[PDB]
RNA sequence: CGCGCGCUACACUGACAGAGCCAGCGAGUACUCCCUUGGCCGAGAGGCCCGGGUAAACUCUGUCGUGCUGAGGAAUCCCUAG
């Protein structure tokens, strides 16, 4: 009986899980806080949904990720889709559809690649 | 001789010939293995003269 | 010196001729 | 705040690159190359996973720190290194806005308008060049200076890539790429 | 262990050393040695890389390093050949006790027996044979006789079963030459 | 001897030293690089003990400061998104 969201983010190998509950502002990615992982000069990349969205929307949860595999660039960017999903999907389950909406429409009008990761195949050309 | 290195089909093998020479000179030769395992001479390892 | 390239030249080319025969 | 640092929720209000510097008030010096030059959407650190060459004309959609940052990963800077890359972008905006008090992305369009050639030599025959190609070839032009000067000195590429970026927003005789796109021009002039 | 015998041996080894001065050795030779537990006494008996556990390795900081970084430097087999001439001496704790031969089990725990000793040398191989370190070369007979004497006696201590006719031999040791007896 | 092809070597993108932080394929009672000066136990053959010969990268922080400690002619060939 508690609000619960599991959501998953990729890249090329990495995979991350994030959980997302009804906490009190904190993200922790394996164990060690969100402004700790990932080596410094890619750490906007993780807080880009947080600074798109805004804090306020972050007041009320708490993200806990797990990232497995790739190397550094590609555990940022599965982080960072985990994230967006976290609070888009709890948003989906537990607060109001309109909201969910509105941050859909931020984190796409920023990139579509927080929410749907489009993995390459190859080009055999014609 | 004995084998040296153990891979899963080829082998590299040892103290048997002298020479890179007595190598290319047997270097099609049917080799057999008393588990009844027949092989092949292939090349002459470089190094391990 | 110089002699070692004869030495490989040398070595080689009856790597050749034990090679052909052996074929 | 969740988790951010006080630089970071210090500035949280808009959109400022290496966490420092707005887009919200620069500007463009062509109107031929206002439509390539992309500081319209807002991006915080160059590295991006977008894909600019699927089709051409995406790489006019890109923005263009991303572009120094991509054409600083040439053969002087062995091309699978981005984060060296963006580094040295971070090190150079600061010596800019130290060495200047301007707004360091400002010297850098202006630097890039500044420095593409608009007319070259078909190899003679004299065209004028594509705004694309304008952007191009000043980019390649600025990063070319900043190695082939930073090649054996003590300057280090933050230094001289610095140096060449503020020097060509000044449209100086000192700068390698204003010095390029002169001698392209002179010759198109001497040809036509 | 009587030390006219040990005294004897030791004016005996010296005079069967003749023409730097390089470490004798002693050698203890038992009997009916299956050693297969921990019996044997994997430590001490009489510039420094100490190997460490968890954050008294932090707390601690020759160079004090830990047992997860020891990994690295003895992993590199270009910086296993670095350490064995740049520190002099290695000491470890526990659990670096129980992991550094496989670690470093190449180039520093198999030719010049610079192994640690122990923390929160004498070394089974299980054996029947075994050996240890004399000294110097400057050392005086009486010096050595006395350190053969204690070792003699904790390592019997180390191999209690009978601790008098355990060994089927027990001598001294020239380095490099012939060996000697006792 | 000739033509190549792989590999090594050659510096700012340095060197040193720490701290931090990441993969994916990999499991046949299977796998050991040498050959030895010596010594033990050896009637004899051998087994012993002691000496000789889970990543790179990357990030961040600090010490020195171009210092034989120099990236390859003509040519011809290849190559357009993981």
């Amino acid at each position: 009986s508690v609000q619960a969201v599991q959501v998953f983010g990729k890249k090329k190998n990495a995979t991350a899980v994030a959980r997302c509950v009804q906490g009190k502002g904190l993200i922790k990615v394996n164990g060690k806080p969100l402004k700790l992982f990932a080596p410094e000069i890619l750490r906007a990349k993780l807080y880009e949904p947080i600074l798109i969205l805004g804090t306020d929307k972050f007041a009320d949860v708490d993200i806990r990720i797990r990232v497995a595999g790739g190397g550094h660039t590609s555990q940022v960017y599965a982080v960072r889709q985990a994230i967006a999903k976290s609070i888009v999907a709890y948003y989906a389950k537990y607060v109001d559809e309109h909201s969910k909406n509105l941050l859909k429409q931020e984190l796409i009008q920023f990139d579509r690649s927080l929410l749907v990761a489009d993995p390459r195949r190859c080009e055999p050309k014609k | 001789g004995t084998p040296w290195k153990i891979f899963k089909n080829t082998a590299f093998i040892k103290d048997m010939f002298n020479s890179s020479l007595e190598i290319a000179k047997f270097e099609g030769a049917a080799i057999r293995t008393v588990s009844g395992i027949r092989g092949q001479i292939k090349r002459a390892l470089s190094k391990p003269e | 010196a110089k002699l070692k390239a004869e030495h490989k030249r040398e070595r080689k080319g009856a790597l050749r001729e034990l090679r052909k025969d052996a074929q | 705040y969740d988790v951010l640092p006080k630089e970071v929720l210090a500035e949280v209000g808009s959109v400022k690159l290496f966490n420092r510097w707005s887009y919200d008030d620069i500007e463009i010096r062509d109107i031929s190359l206002t439509d390539y030059i992309q500081i319209r959407a807002p991006v915080y650190i160059p590295h991006s996973a977008g894909r600019y060459a699927v089709k051409r004309f995406r790489k006019a959609n890109c923005p263009i720190i991303e572009r120094l940052t991509n054409s600083l990963m040439m053969h002087g800077r062995n091309n699978g290194k981005k984060l060296m890359a963006v580094r040295i972008v971070a090190h150079a905006f600061e010596i800019i806005h130290l060495m200047t008090d301007q707004n360091p992305i400002q010297v850098a369009v202006d630097a890039i308008v500044n420095c593409g050639p608009r007319e070259d030599s078909t190899r003679r025959q004299a065209v004028d060049v594509s705004p694309l190609r304008r952007v191009n070839q000043a980019i390649a032009l600025l990063t070319t200076g900043a190695r082939e000067a930073a090649f054996r000195n003590v300057k280090t590429i933050a230094e001289c890539l610095a140096e060449e970026l503020i020097n060509a927003a000044k449209g100086s005789s000192n700068s390698y790429a204003i010095k390029k796109k002169d001698e392209l021009e002179r010759v198109a002039k001497s040809n036509r | 262990v009587d030390p006219d015998q040990t005294l004897k041996a030791c004016k005996a080894l010296l005079a069967h050393i003749k023409k730097a001065e390089t470490p004798i050795w002693l050698t203890l030779t038992t009997k009916k040695h299956i050693h297969d537990s921990h019996r044997l006494q994997p430590g001490k008996i009489i510039s420094v890389c100490l190997i460490t556990a968890d954050p008294q390795r932090f707390y601690k900081n020759g160079r004090v390093i830990d047992i997860s970084h020891l990994k690295a430097k003895f992993k590199a087999y270009e910086a296993q050949r670095k350490l064995f001439s740049e520190h002099d001496v290695f000491l470890a704790d526990t659990r670096i006790i129980n992991r550094l031969p496989k670690a470093l089990g190449k180039t520093f725990y198999k030719t010049t027996t610079k192994r640690p000793i122990p923390v929160v040398l004498v070394h089974l191989s299980p054996s029947t044979n075994t050996a240890i370190k004399v000294g110097y070369a400057n050392w005086e007979p009486e010096k050595l006789a006395a350190n053969i004497e204690t070792v003699i006696r904790e390592l019997v201590e180390r191999f209690v079963p009978q601790k008098w006719q355990n060994v089927r031999n027990f001598y001294v040791k020239g380095p490099e030459t012939a060996a000697l007896p006792i």
